[PDB]
RNA sequence: UUUUUU
């Protein structure tokens, strides 16, 4: 090791950097805060309504060709539907202890009775988008009054 | 705000009062923080039993609060520092199976609270329950079963 | 493969699809599956802020989709998936998007093309339109509307235009309204209409509220719609009702990110106490931009306030939740996503500075400099220059630091002080002195005045002029209260001149009224150096022993005691070994020096043990070499240990081992010295000792020729120095006198003459006396030994 | 295992479902175990669980229920417990219809008023099988100390044919009378 | 919710002094499972994990000082070792006898690493370079250069085309083997690195410095994906699992942690050693971990898949 | 695991061995008739006794199995021995209740 | 004074 005297001289008289005058503190810097809550708006996309399913020769079935057909059980989710047609799940997931997920139907219960027969494809109902706008959220007492846009 | 403001080696001893299933008593040689946290926990239980009995339920406040039976607070508090089992065996009069069972039933609850503090939005309880769990399982209390391996 | 894709597990599905494709190449369903897997991988990549991986994945997905569309281009789902792929790269920081599209997609099939962002989004719109042409469903209508929305958003966000994108927005509204009327029982279409309707270009809030309410009525389990109402109310100064909407949203889905961020924003607005924790929770869930900036802001603000460091806010949260590293990672991701905002860069520089990552801090400040060239406020540009220059000076490149400090008005204390230090670092001591004086003029907060006086003393001392430095340091002492830094500098200044008069006075002054200093190692070092100055050389060790008695903790003190016993009074070798061992035990990071010193003490001791393995000098020096292979002392210690082990084995008479490594160790010593900043005298001494030891070791083992060539090369480097020439004489005269021979008085006289050249060295005299004894001139040997004794005693 | 489906074996006692794990893994293939702390192989086709875990993954979906064929309720006479009998009925109610049930028991009298409840709670017929006459029958003796040095006399009070013997009781009581804490 | 981790075997005193490195190799096509360890001795003992226990097979030795790094090959039966002895002698592993000996001092080699095809055996020097020798074909065809400091860690990507190098003072350099050109230099930590590892498929590079943190970079860009801080002292090794989901780290605080890269959290900690743990590795289909420590012991754990 | 290979010869078990494990043995010997439950000091109900007694015979290694009662304090009081040693085990009740 | 599980 070096001798004590030069060790001390290097430690103190080598340069003025070691002084508290030149440290990382001793500036008292400030920053300004700028929030942006419009970034929070989220729009999700619709699923694909087609699958390209195979064909089967009516006798001794063989795949003649692949034809596209319409899927039927979309818009069903694991947290809003309780049937064995809903999408599998989020991912590999905790086996138990999961709120926000639905059990399957309990076996003594079927609970399916509805037809709702419109089945149109050009079913545009002519909704009015500016006549009478509903301004009360479900559960509140009052909404907010925005000025009409001309 | 009962549990949030304690050390991680104290929240485990405070929560040991829900699990022990052993003859119970209070203590003397206990810190002040534990001896006051026990009172806070007992007050929260008293409030819950008081809103239970004032509705039509038939379970008296005393019967609800009597499930809280501390008496392993000191033993768990000493266990979660690095103290080996032998000194615990000397410490107090409970059979050494009923102690390993209580510690095993506490390290499995201080891990579902890690899951619930992340759900409420309490990141300081999550970081204390994820410590009080890793310091609680080290030795023959958690020896692997012969059958399993 | 399809089943594996359904359940996640994208890599296995990709491998299976590729195995299928190798056999058959035109199999459309396999191609479609491969494209879909890559698209999903890209979206997962964009959830973490990895924007390069996503671009790669989408490029590959487009490859597969065009390959599939070549065979059957009548199917609709393929075109829709192509449009999905093209439009999922919004908000990916353009100049990061260059996509190698090829073939049918751009109408005619020519070669390849590299597309930028706007072009990619436009191609996406074309793909959805073409898919919709041949199968008119609602989902494609809604997706086309969203794509037009993204195109308008990109045009506005680059400030390229405004009011010349109106037709694009009206087209988007037309498509979205068509989708809603085609099936008015789907929460998705109403929600998409609501989001688009409140875009800054349209600004129809009544329709937006109506759309969000309709979406909620359609499906009660809807966090997205509730959070969208919360945002709408929050921006129009309605904190209470927005708070209610956010509360409903998180009640329905506790792990949705936007609602938690909204709660944090509301807590910040009304000035609550759990806003920092809310931002931390947001960071822990997943990486959003707004939560990232909020958490970083709060971490920096907490670091500024210096009344914290007992609070259990600073201590627990910051130092046991690792807030600083978490904030740094968060800011890196944010900055790569956004990259046109300066405060983010300055906070990143500050955090990097606290992690002592100085190069990265310089880069951050540099980018902030580039952004801030033109702005309404010039104060932030000057502060950025000061910080960048200061960090640049901290790690080499002094000229760049000087240039950076040039481009600012040097009128505030910070700029002048930084300029002075950069100037001093480069050289130019007079310039630094002038700058420090100029800074001294405009000074408040007398602590800084004392520090500037101390800096003045140091800088002029460098030139010489110790008298003026001394008077200036006394002038600093005349201030109301000393600073414990002027006193230490005064002691060191006294030590630089070999006079203990003022050093003792300064030390007594330092001890007298200063207790708030908490180093406790520096005072001991100064006290010991003062005692050594007077040549006492036993008191030194006694003084350090006193210091260790006071504070039996403090590994540093134990390590220093071991070092001093090795250097001064090496007759307590055993005690030194114990002290080094204690220092090493009482921590781990003092391993390096403590092991070096205990090894040297063990060398001095000899072999005074029970001939026990695993604790000899060789083992400890090897342990130290594994810990820190950087200093040259460990390698020199290794050379000494090998030689000593050979002699001990020879005494025990079993076998010499560890024979030929001296040349490699010498190379290691020189290479290691080359990178040490400055202890010049010590480095020169170390190199000289190592050279001598290597030559002697080579002579002993028996490789005479290598010793000769090494010595000759050293003399060929520089003119003669009377030390190495003695080494050359020794290597020369080894073969002769190994076999009996008489030597001629000419050679013998020459050797004697060479020895007088380098006097004041007892070894040399002993070796010459051995030569005389070998030939046999006994009385002459006696005289040479007598000279060595006289020299040693003096 | 022959049909590629999955099966759940559920036992109430934490220590009883460990050697069952050992014996089912030694006898055939893959057998996962799930308990309060153990989680060996939650991907096998013979998961062994305590009923409070199946009751907890019936309330959510858990996507294991999609592959079941059999649920082997092991000790179904714990329905009579006072603090845990509600678990067995939350499970037997919430089970979907495509999952067949096996109920091992311990010779209760009203087995047809319980299988009838499960038969019309679901809408499937349930077959009741009941046995008697266990192998290796057992003779219930009575040992009262006498001539403790070597001699030991055992009085028979119940035999391998179910016939109660009052003779053995009288002989035992009289020997006790003639003979008439840790040291004994 | 975590899996069932635990010890299977514990060799009581393998060597006579500290054990400084370990390599686990499933070299042969059959089930061989050979473990090679080097210590503060000359010994380079070659163990075999046969069915449920380690049986010592070779005790081969030719070194003069302590061994600082050992390595094994996946194709051939072969091994290499370097020491403070200034020699890189490479063994045979079948008859237990030395094959070659390469002269190289602390200015020519510190730590070993074979190629993916077991052909080149790169090492890190003192003056900053990386020296690539040639096994079975002589010595020192070429050296990659990074203008830096002493270099401690060397890693090869499993698929080839990447070589990474940590150094004293922190900086990290990534080369591509195809052309030998520096891709990019990370600034990383502020204290020595002394361990690096790629992931299978080579898209994730994991460092472990001297200050306690474990950076997780991302290759083909400069993105870092997080900082893992759960140790209480230096970190001395990181080994990445055969499936790209976990990795194991041994620190100088007597503890072996198992992380997972999906959520960047510590699943299980092993508290079984009694002194600094200098080496951790996986095996083949990663389901067991070997850990050699400062106290002379060899632990083998059980990490079920 | 040492009782399932016959390397241990006498086991001083309690009810935890009667329920939680299987491990058949040759001769089961009781020690009393009444076990405490909840401040009651009740005697063995027919359902319990059958289980512990039932794991007495082994499989093909012996003709029968002997269950030894070990009355020491007073007379066995055969009246309660009748209802304990033979008796309908228990009906199958339903402890349904509401939890939160 | 027996026994127990998320």
């Amino acid at each position: 090791a070096p001798d004590l005297q030069q060790e001390a001289e290097q430690l103190f008289l080598s340069s003025p950097a070691w002084l508290p005058l030149h440290g990382v503190e001793h500036s008292a810097r400030k920053w300004q805060r700028k929030t942006d809550p419009w970034s929070l708006l989220a729009v999700l996309g619709a699923p694909v309504p087609s699958d390209l399913q195979a064909q089967r020769h009516p006798t001794t079935g063989q795949i003649l060709g692949y034809k596209e057909v319409l899927l039927e059980n979309t818009n069903l989710s694991a947290t809003t539907s309780l049937s064995l047609r809903r999408p599998p799940g989020p991912a590999s997931q905790s086996l138990w202890g999961n709120p926000t997920q639905y059990p399957f139907w309990p076996g003594g219960m079927d609970e399916p009775t509805i037809t709702d027969l419109n089945t149109r494809e050009e079913a545009e109902e002519e909704i009015d988008f500016e006549k009478d706008l509903l301004t009360i959220p479900p559960g509140f007492k009052k909404g907010m009054d925005f000025a009409p846009k001309d | 705000n009962a549990l949030s403001t304690l050390r991680p080696e104290e929240i485990a001893a405070l929560l040991s009062g829900l699990v022990c299933q052993s003859p119970g008593d209070a203590g003397d040689q206990l810190p002040n923080t534990l001896k006051q946290g026990i009172e806070r926990v007992r007050a929260v239980a008293k409030r819950i039993g008081e809103v239970q009995v004032a509705c039509g339920l038939n379970q008296t406040v005393e019967e609800f609060v009597g499930e809280l039976n501390f008496g392993l607070v000191e033993v768990v508090y000493e266990w979660a520092r690095g103290m080996p089992f032998s000194e615990l065996a000397g410490l107090s009069g409970t059979p050494e199976g009923l102690v390993v069972r209580c510690i095993q039933r506490l390290a499995e609850m201080c891990r579902s609270l890690r899951g619930a503090a992340r759900l409420v939005g309490e990141p300081v309880l999550g970081a204390k329950m994820e410590t009080a769990a890793t310091l609680l399982r080290r030795d023959i209390v958690f020896a692997a079963s012969l059958y399993t391996q | 493969a399809a089943i594996q894709q359904i359940l996640g597990k994208y890599k296995e599905a990709v491998a299976q699809y590729q195995m299928i494709i190798k056999k058959k190449e035109d199999y459309v369903p396999a191609l479609k599956g491969l494209g879909e897997c890559h698209l999903m991988m890209a979206k997962a990549a964009l959830v973490d802020y990895l924007d390069g991986k996503a671009v790669d994945y989408i490029e590959k997905a487009l490859e597969y989709f065009t390959c599939a569309l070549q065979h059957r281009a009548d199917v609709s789902c393929l075109w829709k998936l192509a449009g999905d792929a093209c439009t999922c790269l919004y908000a990916v920081a353009p100049s990061k998007v260059n996509v190698h599209v090829l073939g049918v997609l751009l109408g005619q099939k020519e070669g390849k093309q590299v597309l930028k962002k706007n072009e990619l989004l436009h191609l996406g719109g074309r793909c959805y339109g073409r898919a919709l042409k041949l199968m008119s469903t609602s989902n494609t209508w809604c997706d086309l509307g969203i794509n037009y929305y993204r195109q308008a958003q990109h045009l506005a966000e680059t400030g390229s235009n405004m009011n010349d994108l109106k037709e694009l927005l009206e087209k988007s509204l037309h498509c979205l309204k068509k989708a809603v009327r085609l099936d008015s029982n789907n929460h998705l279409y109403w929600n998409a209409l609501g989001v688009v309707a409140c875009y800054s270009g349209i600004g129809n809030y009544a329709l937006a509220q109506h759309c969000f309410i309709k979406s909620i009525q359609s499906e009660q389990i809807n966090a997205v719609a509730w959070t969208n109402l919360g945002v709408l109310y929050l921006t129009n100064e309605n904190i209470e009702q927005a708070h209610e909407a956010f509360k409903m949203a998180q009640s329905l889905d506790p792990s949705y990110l936007m609602c938690w961020i909204g709660q944090a924003l509301i807590a910040e607005a009304v000035g609550s106490y759990d806003t920092m924790d809310l931002f931390r929770h947001t960071t822990e869930l997943n990486m959003h931009t707004e939560g990232a900036l909020g958490y970083a802001y709060w971490v920096c603000t907490t670091l500024q306030d210096k009344s914290n460091r007992e609070t259990e806010l600073y201590q627990y949260n910051i130092l046991q939740m690792n807030a600083i590293p978490a904030a740094q990672v968060i800011l890196n991701k944010y900055v790569e996503r956004i990259q046109n905002y300066a405060p983010a860069f300055t906070m990143l520089g500050y955090l990097n500075e606290h992690l002592q990552l100085k190069k990265e801090a310089a880069n951050a400040y540099q980018r902030a400099i580039l952004l801030l060239q033109t702005a309404e406020d010039q104060d932030t540009y000057n502060v950025a220059i000061r910080n960048y220059g200061r960090l640049l000076c901290s790690t080499g490149e002094y000229d760049k630091a000087i240039q950076a400090f040039k481009s600012t008005p040097l009128e505030v204390l910070e700029d002048i002080i930084g300029f002075a230090l950069a100037l001093f670092m480069k050289g130019l001591y007079k310039e630094s002195s002038k700058a420090y004086e100029r800074a001294l003029s405009i000074v408040e907060s007398e602590q800084d005045k004392a520090h500037i006086l101390t800096a003045l003393a140091i800088t002029e001392y460098k030139q010489g002029k110790t008298d003026v430095a001394k008077t200036l340091l006394f002038k600093c002492s005349i201030l109301k209260e000393p600073t414990t830094e002027s006193l230490q500098a005064l002691c060191a200044l006294g030590l630089a001149m070999q006079d203990a008069t003022l050093s003792k006075a300064a030390l007594n002054e330092l001890l007298k009224h200063i207790k708030h200093k908490d180093s406790n190692y520096q005072r001991c070092l100064l006290t010991s150096a003062i005692y050594a100055l007077q040549g006492r050389s036993v008191a030194v060790q006694k003084q350090i022993s006193k210091a260790v008695h006071s504070n039996p903790g403090d590994p540093a003190l134990w390590s220093l005691l071991s070092r001093v016993v090795a250097q001064y009074a090496q007759r307590n070798a055993k005690g030194g070994v114990v002290a080094g061992n204690v220092a090493h035990i009482l921590d781990s990071n003092h391993g390096k020096k403590a092991l070096l010193y205990t090894a040297v003490n063990q060398l001095a001791m000899g072999s005074s043990s029970a001939e026990d393995e695993k604790n000899t000098a060789l083992k400890t020096i090897q342990k130290a070499a594994l810990l820190s292979p950087g200093d040259p002392a460990i390698w020199a210690g290794l050379m000494a240990a090998c030689h000593a082990d050979d002699k001990l084995a020879l005494v025990n008479n079993t076998q010499p081992k560890r024979i030929d490594l001296y040349l490699a160790l010498l190379s290691a010593v020189s290479a290691s010295i080359k990178d040490e900043k400055f202890f010049e005298n010590y480095n020169q001494s170390l190199e000289k000792w190592s050279l001598s030891q290597a030559v002697t070791g080579l002579i002993d083992t028996g490789r005479i020729s290598e010793a000769e060539t090494l010595c000759t090369k050293n003399l060929k480097s520089n003119p003669d120095q009377p030390a190495v020439i003695l080494l050359l004489r020794q290597v020369q005269c080894k073969p002769l006198l190994e076999s009996q021979k008489p030597l001629p008085d000419a050679v013998l006289e020459e050797l004697q003459k060479t020895v007088m050249s380098n006097s004041t060295s007892v070894p040399a005299w002993q070796w010459l006396a051995h030569v005389y004894q070998s030939q046999g001139m006994m009385r002459a040997a006696e005289m040479c030994y007598r000279k060595s004794l006289q020299l040693a005693s003096q | 295992q022959k049909h590629m489906t999955r099966t759940i074996y559920t036992s109430p006692i934490k220590a009883l479902s460990n050697q069952k794990f050992r014996d089912f893994r030694n006898t055939f293939g893959d057998v996962g175990l799930l308990t309060g702390d153990v989680q060996l192989h939650p991907e096998a086709s013979c998961l062994i669980m305590t009923t409070e875990i199946l009751r907890s993954m019936l309330y959510s979906g858990s996507d294991v229920i999609r592959d079941l064929e059999w649920v082997i309720f092991d000790e179904v006479h714990y329905i009579n417990d006072v603090e845990r009998g509600v678990v067995w009925e939350e499970v037997l109610i919430m089970l979907p219809d495509h999952v067949s049930i096996i109920l091992l028991s311990a010779t209760v009298p009203n087995a047809l008023e319980f299988a009838d409840w499960i038969g019309r709670l679901k809408r499937r017929q349930i077959y009741v099988i009941s046995t008697v006459t266990r192998p290796v029958p057992l003779e219930h003796y009575l040992f009262t100390g006498n001539s403790s040095k070597t001699q030991g006399e055992l009085f028979l009070l119940l035999d391998s044919r179910g016939a109660f013997h009052t003779k053995g009781y009288y002989a035992a009581v009289e020997a006790k009378k003639e003979r008439m804490g840790p040291a004994q | 919710m975590t899996n069932q981790y635990g010890i299977l075997f514990k060799q009581e005193q393998a060597h006579d002094d500290a054990i400084w490195s370990v390599a686990w190799g499933t070299n042969k096509k059959e089930n061989s499972e050979t473990v090679v360890t080097g210590s503060l001795d000359d010994l380079v003992k070659v163990w075999k994990w046969r069915d449920e226990r380690l049986d010592l097979q070779w005790s081969l030795e030719g070194h003069q000082l302590g061994v600082v790094s050992v390595d094994i090959s996946h194709t051939l039966p072969i091994a290499a070792s370097s020491s403070l002895d200034a020699h890189i002698r490479l063994w045979d592993l079948e008859n237990g006898k030395q094959i070659k000996s390469i002269d190289a001092g602390p200015v020519d080699a510190w730590t070993l690493a074979f190629s993916p095809d077991s052909q080149y055996l790169a090492t890190g020097t003192h003056v900053g370079k990386v020296n690539i020798f040639g096994v079975e074909s002589g010595k020192k065809e070429y050296s990659l250069d990074t203008r830096g400091k002493f270099i401690l860690s060397i890693a090869y990507s499993p698929d080839g085309k990447y070589l990474a190098s940590g150094a004293i003072d922190g900086i990290i350099n990534i080369f591509d083997i195809a052309t030998g050109k520096l891709l990019h230099t990370l600034e990383g930590h502020a204290m020595p690195i002394r361990s690096l590892t790629f992931s299978p498929d080579s898209q994730l590079l994991v460092t472990a410095s001297d200050d306690g943190y474990i950076k997780i970079y991302d290759v083909q860009h400069a993105n870092l994906a997080g900082t893992l801080s759960g140790h209480a002292s230096w970190v001395l090794n990181v080994a990445f699992c055969p499936d790209d989901t976990h990795f194991v780290s041994s620190s100088s605080d007597k503890s072996v942690k198992v992380w997972d890269v999906g959520t960047r959290t510590c699943v299980h900690t092993f508290f079984d050693h009694q002194d600094q743990v200098w080496g951790v590795k996986y095996n083949g289909n990663g389901s067991k971990i070997v850990s050699v420590g400062d106290d002379q012991e060899i632990h083998i754990y059980d990490c079920p898949i | 695991m040492l009782f399932s290979r016959g390397l241990v010869k006498v086991l001083f078990a309690t009810e935890t061995f009667a329920m939680g494990v299987n491990m058949p043995a040759r001769t089961v010997v009781f020690d009393s008739m009444r076990k405490h439950d909840g401040s009651t000091f009740r005697d063995l109900l027919p359902g319990e006794y059958v289980q512990m007694a039932g794991r007495a015979g082994r499989r093909g290694l012996d003709p029968t199995g002997t269950v030894i009662l070990l009355c020491k304090g007073r007379v066995p009081e055969m009246a309660d021995l009748h209802r304990m040693m033979m008796g309908k085990p228990s009906q199958l009740q339903s402890q349904f209740r509401l939890t939160y």
